[PDB]
């Protein structure tokens, strides 16, 4: 009240989400349809089965409202495709800038880096009990990280899979290193 | 740049909230958190009659363009709307599950902005007081906002130096004004034909920002503003002034013409939290907090 | 821009017949069952004001040149010209007690024409109680709808026989005449006339349940008794889907039409003209009125007191919250770099 010049001013987050709410067989993906139908599905499916929330695992997350089925495709990690030794320049970079870093690769000659270029991938946590998975997928030349599902995912059930450091997951069968 | 100091509007119990002119620029009235909106005159300081009614203490208070209706947003999580010519409890409107710290019109004078310490920017209704929307506007309270020449466009002051140039009508961010560093936005106010915005950020560097290119243009040294949200204003009566509070107990004013100290204007005891400008005269409100309880009348 | 999802409603008054926006779009009277003056605002979603007039449905409304004076008309033939400041009658004698339009002139406030339902469409000035009656070929239909174009200079008068007839706004000159058939059986009864906002693309509803768009420039071309083609025939394709209301979008771009079935509306262009969405809705609810925005896509839907609206198309994304983002469609492999490593016074107050 104009008088007591407090602190809790800057949050060094790009994004700024923390609103006062954040409201937390058929598909192809699940069907013996062939891999492109289910990727042809899966961008235009990921867009409207899941969507972004205030986490209470870590930060933001994929806060899902829909009963997500079991083995299905859930959403896709794509961002910048950048070199391996684009890597380390953008690590020292984002340790410059304070921005996390995102860094899921498809093998061990490019990494999909997820801090300019990025989707709602970049909101998944880590449980060490997850619900998904991933698996590398072949369409049109391109390889795509596919989010695999493992069971049947409820509504409100926050999505994490294995990323392969003390986590925030809650599990029991918690590694604590990522490396 | 001869504004003269005429009389002192002496009377205040508290540290004064605001010192902001009416529309009609013939009342310079003011208020504080003591349940006491003391309306005041604009060339003497003569007493005309003070609002009380409240069950907290106050913090703004808003002028509608008829220069009459008063809504306080007061520091019992209420909109309490009063009136300059009657004094009425018309509508005690709570809702902000923190302090609504600053209010502010639309020239329709027909929504309220709330910007309160809750992180949702809500609109209020005039005539019954209806929450009209809420938006999710920052993971920081918010000190200031402010309309456009017709009342299109939120700007926000947050904490973390974001000034998203909200939508009114469908309200979404339109335009986010970036900075790689993120210093606590105090007062920002679109420019008088809505198209320039004067950024106040806490590095004791005013900041005017254009709105249609978006870079920096001129800025201001030599002034104290870092812990408190000091107003900043524009002067277009005499030269090209921008009438600002201060903290070494000054009176801030300066020209975008010159950038530098040219003009200082003297005599509170505490810091300067609220000035205005009369639109066609040279009239400058100048009042501080606690330790001073005096508004002084500049005048050129 | 195309409204597309539920949007809920503002069903804050029951019986509603009929309703219409401003000239600018942004005021809505609504006479109801009872034909009270009821006004909304429209970004706070609230009732503005709320004025009894009569105990009549009143059928007819429209605003005035300034969008601040009004007119009436009840069951009960009561045609004055009325206001938003006070709403005062000043004008009421004897018509055949049921009367479909009145019309203010486009450019003139004393012009008005009222078109009763088995009646000759007559013209009145609002000086005082003076009515000229247009002339009519048939006088068999004697269901000749009429009305101003968007400037005011012709009055369009066409019969339930489908003939048309061009009348001037003082002197009935018949500058055009024409009649349609299609699939040629016979002639159709003609359901409407309608008029856009942005120029003189236009259309016509007719009893076949289709659809035909013109254009008053080549009417005039042809000037009287030529062939216009329509520039685009609109219609169904699975069903009949019989039509009780057409309308424009705001500048005569969209043309959305709302079927007399089964509350689920259909949305078309002009130019291309295609179906774009289907707006569905519950399937006992009886649509009874649609009324259409300017700048905004919205859709006010009386169906029996209850008016819905859908007003949609925008989708919130990234880079305006933080333009940092850079939201690629797929993935984007590239590297930026081909090598990874004055004092202008400017006007502030320029209005
Ligand atoms: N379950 C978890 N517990 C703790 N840290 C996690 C986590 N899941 C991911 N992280 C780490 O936390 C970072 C997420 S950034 C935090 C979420 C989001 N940026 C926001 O606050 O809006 C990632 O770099 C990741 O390495
Ligand atoms: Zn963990």
């Amino acid at each position: 009240a104009r008088a007591e010049v407090h602190l809790r001013k800057s949050a060094f987050d790009m994004f700024n989400f923390l609103a006062s709410k954040h409201r937390q067989a058929r598909r192809a993906t699940s069907m013996d349809l062939p891999m492109p139908m289910r990727f042809r599905h899966l961008k235009k499916t990921s867009k409207e089965a899941v969507g972004v929330y205030r986490s209470p695992i870590h930060g933001r997350g994929l806060f899902c409202k829909r009963n997500i089925d079991a083995g299905e495709m859930v959403i896709e990690y794509a961002g910048n495709v950048i070199r391996s030794i684009q890597t380390d320049k953008r690590e020292k970079y984002y340790d410059s800038k304070g921005i996390g870093c995102y860094m899921f690769r498809i093998d061990d000659s490019e990494v999909v880096d997820a801090t300019m270029h990025g989707n709602a991938a970049r909101f998944i946590n880590h449980s060490c009990e997850p619900n998904c998975y991933s698996r590398v997928i072949n369409i049109d030349g391109q390889k795509h990280i596919v989010i695999f599902a493992m069971r049947k995912i409820y509504r409100g059930e926050e999505l994490t899979y294995d990323y392969k450091l003390p986590c925030n997951c809650g599990a029991k069968k918690c590694r604590k290193f990522l490396n | 740049p001869n504004y003269a100091l005429k009389f002192t509007l002496a009377g205040h119990t508290k540290a004064v909230s605001s010192v902001k002119f009416s529309p009609n620029g013939e009342w310079l009235a003011s208020s504080s958190a003591d349940k006491l909106i003391k309306i005041w005159g604009a060339y003497d300081g003569k007493f005309e009659k003070t609002i009380s009614g409240h069950k907290l203490g106050i913090s703004d208070v808003a002028w509608s363009s008829d220069s009459n209706l008063l809504v306080s947003a007061s520091d019992d999580k209420t909109l309490k709307i009063w009136d300059v010519s009657s004094g009425k409890c018309l509508k005690t409107l709570k809702g902000h599950s923190n302090y609504v710290f600053c209010c502010n019109f639309n020239p329709q004078s027909n929504l309220i902005v709330s910007g309160s310490f809750d992180e949702s920017v809500r609109i209020w209704d005039v005539k019954t007081g209806k929450c009209l929307k809420t938006l999710p506007a920052h993971s920081d309270p918010v000190s200031a906002v402010h309309f456009n020449r017709d009342g299109s466009l939120i700007v926000s002051s947050s904490y973390d130096g974001l000034c998203r140039i909200w939508d009114t009508a469908s309200g979404q961010c339109l335009k986010t004004l970036i900075d790689d560093d993120n210093p606590p936005v105090s007062f920002v106010k679109f420019s008088p034909n809505g198209k320039y915005i004067l950024a106040a950020t806490l590095d004791n560097t005013l900041k005017l920002w254009d709105y249609s290119k978006g870079k920096c243009l001129k800025t201001y040294t030599g002034h104290k503003n870092e812990k408190y949200c000091i107003f900043a204003n524009f002067s277009v009566t005499g030269g090209k002034w921008i009438v600002s509070g201060s903290e070494d107990n000054l009176v801030y004013i300066w020209n975008l013409q010159t950038k530098e100290i040219v003009q200082k204007l003297q005599g509170h005891t505490d810091v300067v939290i609220s000035t205005a400008c009369h639109p066609t005269e040279n009239i400058i409100a100048s009042a501080a907090l606690e330790n001073d309880k005096t508004i002084k009348l500049w005048k050129s | 821009n195309y409204p597309e999802e539920a949007d809920g409603t503002l069903d804050c008054i029951s019986m509603a017949l009929t309703c219409t926006f401003n000239r600018w779009g942004t005021l809505l009277a609504v006479g109801c069952n009872d034909g009270r003056i009821v006004i909304w605002d429209f970004l706070t979603r609230g009732i503005a004001k709320i004025i009894s007039a009569h105990i009549h449905p009143v059928c007819s409304l429209c605003w005035s040149r300034d969008g601040h004076k009004l007119v009436s008309a009840s069951t009960d033939n009561i045609v004055s010209q009325w206001d938003v400041l006070s709403g005062d009658c000043d004008q009421r004698f004897r018509f055949p007690s049921p009367i479909l339009k009145v019309q203010y002139h486009p450019r003139d406030q004393n012009k008005v024409l009222v078109c009763p339902m088995k009646s000759a469409p007559v013209m009145l000035t609002l000086s005082d109680s003076k009515h000229v009656v247009l002339p009519v070929d048939d006088d068999s239909d004697l269901n000749v709808v009429a009305s101003f174009d968007r400037r005011g200079e012709y009055i369009y008068t066409g019969n339930a026989k489908g003939k048309i007839l061009v009348l001037k706004t003082d002197s009935q000159d018949l500058v055009a005449s024409f009649r349609v058939t299609t699939g040629t059986s016979n002639t159709t009864a003609i359901k409407s006339i309608e008029f856009a906002r942005k120029g003189s693309c236009f259309l016509i509803n007719t009893a076949d349940r289709i659809i035909r768009v013109y254009d008053g420039r080549e009417i005039l071309t042809c000037g009287r008794d030529g062939e216009p083609e329509p520039m685009q025939k609109l219609q169904d394709l699975v069903n009949r889907t019989p039509w009780k209301k057409c309308c424009f979008s705001g500048d005569g771009e969209y043309i959305v039409a709302g079927s007399a079935r089964q509350h689920a509306l259909y949305i078309w262009e002009k130019s291309i003209g295609n179906l774009v969405k289907i707006l569905h809705g519950t399937r006992g609810e009886l649509l009874l009125d649609v009324a259409w925005h300017p700048v905004r896509p919205i859709i006010a839907s009386i169906s029996s007191g209850v008016v819905s609206i859908w007003a949609q198309n925008q989708v919130e994304n990234w880079s305006a919250f933080a333009p940092d983002f850079k939201e690629l469609d797929e993935n984007v492999e590239y590297e930026e770099r081909e090598s990874e490593f004055e004092d202008e016074e400017v006007d502030v107050t320029s209005v």
